[PDB]
């Protein structure tokens, strides 16, 4: 696989906003394949998903997202958020 | 919510839907599963079904 994006939040919404955003793609059929709010990562929520494009769409005109964070992310950068 | 103190996926049950293990309040961390077939991340956390997960679960 590829492309993961960080998406950033307002603190404390993060596991809110992971909901609406699964629910989301989902509804849509956007290729999202996973969402990951850790506690250690408060005002982000990361995005798994086959382009930037996708995570746009889901993101358009959420509450309370500000928008995503330019590049993507590693998955050696994430591995660490796996195990608590 | 409760998460599968083995498997971590997240429930309103007392018992986990997937492997039948008790379910705790006690959990940390949100990994919402919506294509494990296609999921990275989810490869690496060990999880092959679909559905929210939390990161850490504790009794
Ligand atoms: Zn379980």
């Amino acid at each position: 696989a590829h492309m993961i994006f960080a998406v950033r939040t307002m603190v404390g919404q993060e596991k809110n906003i992971a909901g609406l955003m699964a629910s989301r793609a989902e509804k849509e059929q956007l290729d999202v394949y996973s969402i990951l709010a850790s506690e250690s990562l408060k005002g982000y929520v990361l995005v798994e998903a086959e382009t930037k494009g996708d995570v746009e769409e889901l993101i358009k005109g959420m509450p309370r997202v500000r928008g995503i964070v330019p590049g993507t992310i590693a998955i050696e950068e994430i591995e660490p958020l796996l195990t608590p | 919510m409760r998460a599968c103190l083995k498997c971590k996926y997240l429930t309103n049950d007392e018992i986990c839907p997937i492997c039948h293990s008790p379910t705790s309040e006690n959990w940390i961390g949100l990994l919402i599963v919506i294509n494990p077939e296609k999921s990275e991340i989810a490869k690496k956390a060990g999880i092959d079904i679909k559905g929210k997960y939390a990161l850490s679960v504790k009794e």
